[PDB]
Formats: C-alpha cells, sequence, structure tokens
C-alpha cells in the first residue's frame, strides 16, 4: 500500500468533505474521525473515492475540534498504513457560502435590501439552520453599493439580514453583499453575491 | 447581443444583460468602473453549477461560485447525497450497532452475538446476563 | 500507578494481586473462575514455583477483610517465543488450583473475541489501568489499589510522539502504547501484569497487560501494554488443556 497524503478539509456552510491523494491503485481507503478526547468513528468504508463526506459527524458539535485519519488497505481485504489530517474546527474554519440578495424595496427616501437566509448543513428538528441561527452575533452581512452616476463606492454593515440605506431620489443604485465573521483573522468573508441593481 | 433595430437606445443592464446575454465589454460600458464591472461579471459569467442536477436521492442543490452545495435527506450523505445510510449496516460501522459481538453476512444482514454469560435479546442486538456475575460488569455499582 | 486515583473498593473486581513466598510480585486479571492473565516478565526471577498465590478481592494491602480470596497458582503458561529480560510476547496465563467464588467484590473481566477487539475495542480512546505499583518512578508502592484512565495510540503515532532513546526496544505488533507523554500519568513497574480494561456498551473487556515503559511517566514516553487481541486463540486453546505436573509451561505460539 501507499499512505494518503495532502489531506485537506473542504468545508462551506458546514458541508464538510475531507480530500486526499493519491487515486487508488490496488488499494482502498477507510476514514476515521474523532474529537481529541473521544472515540474514533469510521466512515467511507473501503472506498475507492479520494474524498469522504464528514458533515454528519461534525454538525453534532460545530465548536469541537476534529482530527481525521485515512487508512490504506491492500486490495483483496498489523495496523494499516495511515496519515492524519490537520485538525479542523468547523465554527472557526468553515467557508461562508456565497449569499443572494433576496429583495430590495423603496420605503420612504430609503431602500431596504434583504439578504436571503444562508442555509447550512446543521439540522435542528427537521430543519436546516441558517448561518445567522448558528453564528448569531458573530455573523454580519456587508453591502457594497454604488450610485451609478457617481464615482466610488459605499459600504453598509448589518447585524441582521437587512440593510436600510439612504438613497438620492430618482437614481439607480447597484448592490452586492458578503457574509463576514469579523472575529476571524483567516477566511473572514464569503465571496460577493451577484450584483443586483434598481 | 446584436439585432440592429434593437441597438437604438442608450445602454441598459435590464435589456443587454438580464433579458439577453451580454459580453464583458457590453457590461463594462454600462458600469464603466473596473471594480464595478468585475464584481458583476464574476457572478454573472459564472454559471449555475446546479444546472446538471448533481444532488441524488432527493437532495437539494444550492449554487455557489464554480461549485454547489448538496443538502441531503436524513437517510443520505455524500457530496452528492449518493451514500445510503441504510446500506451501511456492517461490523466496521460502530460494531454494526451490536452491543457485544458482530458477525458480517455478505448478501444478507449482519448478526449480533454475545459473550459467554449473556444471551441475545429478541431485539437482535442487545445482550442480557444469564448468570449472577457475568464477566465485565461491576456489581457494587450496577 | 502515577497520577491516578484510588479505585473504590469493589470497583476493580477483576484485579489480581500475585504473591511469591507471601511478598507482592505483580498484578494480573481474573478472566473466569480458574484463569488469571498476567505478564510473562513477572516470572523471570522466580525460583519457588510452588509458592505463588493469587489474591482476589484485595484492596488495602495493610488490612485483611472478608472479601479477599487467596488461591494457589497451579500453572504459569508463557509463550515459548518469550525471551526472559526482553519485552516481546509479555503474557502469562495462570491456572488457579481451586476456583474463586464470584461475589460483589470478585468478578472476571471479559476476554473478547479477536476481531471485535481489533475492529471495535481498539478504537475506544480511553481505558483503565490499575495496580498497587509505584506512585512515582523509583518510588514507594501503593497500599490501596490505584486506577488511571489512559488514551490509546496507534503505534505510528506513538513512534512519532516518543523521544528517541538509543537501543530501546521495538514496539512490535504484539504491543500497543497508551498514556501521556507530558510526565503526569502512567502505569509503573509494580503494576506489571495488571489489566488495561476497555468499557464498550455496558461491558468491560481485557485489551492490554501492563508490560513496559521508559521509567514511569517520563516526558516523551508512553506506557506499553501487551496487545491481548493477538493472543485470544492461544489463551482459549490453553484454557481447554489438561494440567501438567510442573508449574511452568512454555507453550508454542502461535
Ligand atoms: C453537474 O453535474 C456533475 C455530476 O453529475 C457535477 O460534476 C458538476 O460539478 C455539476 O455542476
Ligand atoms: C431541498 O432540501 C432537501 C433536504 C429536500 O428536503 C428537498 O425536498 C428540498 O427541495
Ligand atoms: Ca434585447
Ligand atoms: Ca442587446
Ligand atoms: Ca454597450
Ligand atoms: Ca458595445
Ligand atoms: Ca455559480
Ligand atoms: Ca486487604
Ligand atoms: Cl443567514
Ligand atoms: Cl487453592
Ligand atoms: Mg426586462
Ligand atoms: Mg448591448
Ligand atoms: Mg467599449
Ligand atoms: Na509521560
Amino acid at each position: 500500500t501507499v499512505a494518503a497524503y495532502n489531506l485537506t478539509w473542504k468545508s462551506t456552510n458546514f458541508k464538510t468533505i475531507l480530500e486526499w491523494e493519491p487515486k487508488p491503485v490496488n488499494q482502498v481507503y477507510t476514514v476515521q474521525i474523532s474529537t481529541k478526547s473521544g472515540d474514533w468513528k469510521s466512515k467511507c468504508f473501503y472506498t475507492t473515492d479520494t474524498e469522504c463526506d464528514l458533515t454528519d459527524e461534525i454538525v453534532k458539535d460545530v465548536k469541537q475540534t476534529y482530527l481525521a485519519r485515512v487508512f490504506s488497505y491492500p486490495a483483496g481485504n498489523g495496523e494499516p498504513l495511515y496519515e492524519n489530517s490537520p485538525e479542523f474546527t468547523p465554527y472557526l474554519e468553515t467557508n461562508l457560502g456565497q449569499p443572494t440578495i433576496q429583495s430590495f424595496e423603496q420605503v420612504g427616501t430609503k431602500v431596504n435590501v434583504t439578504v436571503e437566509d444562508e442555509r447550512t448543513l446543521v439540522r435542528r428538528n427537521n430543519t436546516f439552520l441558517s448561518l445567522r441561527d448558528v453564528f448569531g452575533k458573530d455573523l454580519i452581512y456587508t453591502l457594497y453599493y454604488w450610485k451609478s452616476s457617481s464615482s466610488g463606492k459605499k459600504t453598509a454593515k448589518t447585524n441582521t439580514n437587512e440593510f436600510l440605506i439612504d438613497v438620492d431620489k430618482g437614481e439607480n443604485y447597484c448592490f452586492s453583499v458578503q457574509a463576514v465573521i469579523p472575529s476571524r483573522t483567516v477566511n473572514r468573508k464569503s465571496t460577493d453575491s451577484p450584483v443586483e441593481c434598481m | 447581443a446584436n439585432a440592429f433595430l434593437e441597438e437604438l437606445r442608450p445602454g441598459s443592464l435590464e435589456r443587454e444583460c438580464k433579458e439577453e446575454q451580454c459580453s464583458f465589454e457590453e457590461a463594462r460600458e454600462i458600469f464603466k468602473d473596473a471594480e464595478r464591472t468585475k464584481l458583476f461579471w464574476i457572478s454573472y459569467s459564472d454559471g449555475d453549477q446546479c444546472a446538471s442536477s448533481p444532488c441524488q436521492n432527493g437532495g437539494s442543490c444550492k449554487d455557489q461560485l464554480q461549485s454547489y452545495i448538496c443538502f441531503c435527506l436524513p437517510a443520505f450523505e455524500g457530496r452528492n447525497c449518493e451514500t445510503h445510510k441504510d446500506d451501511q449496516l456492517i461490523c466496521v460501522n460502530e460494531n454494526g450497532g451490536c452491543e457485544q459481538y458482530c458477525s458480517d453476512h455478505t448478501g444478507t444482514k449482519r448478526s449480533c452475538r454475545c459473550h459467554e454469560g449473556y444471551s441475545l435479546l429478541a431485539d437482535g442486538v442487545s445482550c442480557t446476563p444469564t448468570v449472577e456475575y457475568p464477566c465485565g460488569k461491576i456489581p457494587i455499582l450496577e | 500507578i502515577v497520577g491516578g486515583k484510588v479505585c473504590p473498593k469493589g470497583e476493580c473486581p477483576w484485579q489480581v494481586l500475585l504473591l511469591v513466598n507471601g511478598a507482592q510480585l505483580c498484578g494480573g486479571t481474573l478472566i473466569n473462575t480458574i484463569w488469571v492473565v498476567s505478564a510473562a516478565h513477572c516470572f523471570d526471577k522466580i525460583k519457588n514455583w510452588r509458592n505463588l498465590i493469587a489474591v482476589l478481592g484485595e484492596h488495602d494491602l495493610s488490612e485483611h477483610d472478608g472479601d479477599e480470596q487467596s488461591r494457589r497458582v497451579a500453572q504459569v503458561i508463557i509463550p515459548s517465543t518469550y525471551v526472559p529480560g526482553t519485552t516481546n510476547h509479555d503474557i502469562a496465563l495462570l491456572r488457579l488450583h481451586q476456583p474463586v467464588v464470584l461475589t460483589d467484590h470478585v468478578v472476571p473481566l471479559c476476554l473478547p473475541e479477536r476481531t471485535f477487539s481489533e475492529r471495535t475495542l481498539a478504537f475506544v480512546r480511553f481505558s483503565l489501568v490499575s495496580g498497587w505499583g509505584q506512585l512515582l518512578d523509583r518510588g514507594a508502592t501503593a497500599l490501596e489499589l490505584m486506577v488511571l484512565n489512559v488514551p490509546r495510540l496507534m503505534t505510528q503515532d506513538c513512534l512519532q510522539q516518543s523521544r528517541k532513546v538509543g537501543d530501546s526496544p521495538n514496539i512490535t505488533e504484539y504491543m500497543f502504547c497508551a498514556g501521556y507523554s507530558d510526565g503526569s500519568k502512567d502505569s509503573c513497574k509494580g503494576d506489571s501484569g495488571g489489566p488495561h480494561a476497555t468499557h464498550y456498551r455496558g461491558t468491560w473487556y481485557l485489551t492490554g497487560i501492563v508490560s513496559w515503559g521508559q521509567g514511569c511517566a517520563t516526558v516523551g514516553h508512553f506506557g506499553v501494554y501487551t496487545r491481548v487481541s493477538q493472543y485470544i486463540e492461544w489463551l482459549q486453546k490453553l484454557m481447554r488443556s489438561e494440567p501438567r505436573p510442573g508449574v511452568l509451561l512454555r507453550a508454542p505460539f502461535p
């Protein structure tokens, strides 16, 4: 057998997939995951894939710190060869999903811009929780907007999923939004939403 | 996006880009600014990665930049919801849910067994003592 | 045991104290009413083979109470492959001359099937180790039975996390590491032969035997325990064998 290598956590909105190399040649893999003090749970038994969905184990506690390891077994079938993953803490490290502007509405001399609730893989009682359900006050949304006839850009920030911004009357404005966890120093922002204009 | 009589008006994002497909330069002429144009184009030209319907087993797809996320029904997992939880009843998966011993039976269901001093309950997995002091239990607690 | 707790009386009811000429020798584990598992190395210096006693139901070595049961050891069975003074195949199977009586203070630990032990019990992170060994490396032994929770490592991790020591023993397929590298908690010499016991879904099982280490609770080192899963078939066959006339038997392995 050969040991797995380049083990990498791919995780967005808690959908979390461990990836590794190499493509198997006369070997198969099984993955195990644990927390530092907990038991090892096996996943992806004898797979020929070079990936393993671990979402269902990590959503049980997103604030825990998980370690995974990938075992290599020779085809047809001591301790096996294996490689450990980086540690992963999902609340701290999951990517924030690309957001969508849900609506905008002219009310007064102002425009409300509403961000669609971002759905995550964490379940509560047959429902997927939103990013704001999971992160609460650690999550903000940021709005990049401009008046088309002007140079330069404006930004607003919200603790909810809505922005109420002042606009000059009879003018068109375009908008784009990001999810942000300001307390992070790495992977602090989603990609920008598609741009929507009046 | 060219048909000559339809080209008579000044630029319109609605006309050029939302009712029709526009090229990067057409969008640039509308937005003018480099970063405003970039912000729009990065998403507009990205495509819907959910269009190929990658989520299996009744999962739901959400589009992202050059990527998607599948949200699975409870009985499924995997990047594309391809793994049936119901088909993973095997001994290396949490001891096949057996309390004590687990035996794989290929083609058919695994079975559960017990150590001497115990017998297998009607439930097919759980074990009960058949003697006063079975091995491996601490009676002073119970 | 270094950095453990007193095992409340009766809570480690499979623990065995072995004596030779009435003096503390080693620990062991009761696995049914007649058979005890201990470490081969415990026997390297024995001259008086007919003077070995197993004590069940022991707790406090300074006071007798009515829960202790002593039985003469009739046979000590060690793999032929074991070499005195070395670490590999460090296991001994002991036949008691008369059975103990099981009581609230005297209960056997389950010896598991091999495959269950390799595929399931080996991935339960923590297990308990116990004995009346030294409370510090090169220190005095304990009068009350002591118990410690230790996490298990696969051998690759144990090699990668262990300080290099010139000419140290190999960690073989017949061993595993468990414990803590930070100098705080470990089994020790006088705990040799005692159980490393693993709890799984309401039943406790024998997974290891206290065997060796670099000192006790040395920084950069784990304890090493005989990997009992490799011996299940060997033990089960020998427990079906007829007794022989002398105490020591070296039996082929596998
Ligand atoms: C279209 O569908 C395939 C799998 O069926 C997937 O690979 C793509 O990523 C998706 O957009
Ligand atoms: C999307 O989410 C998944 C979980 C299923 O409930 C689908 O029916 C829905 O469209
Ligand atoms: Ca048109
Ligand atoms: Ca056009
Ligand atoms: Ca144009
Ligand atoms: Ca043009
Ligand atoms: Ca897309
Ligand atoms: Ca006593
Ligand atoms: Cl949200
Ligand atoms: Cl006797
Ligand atoms: Mg239109
Ligand atoms: Mg045009
Ligand atoms: Mg131009
Ligand atoms: Na240590």
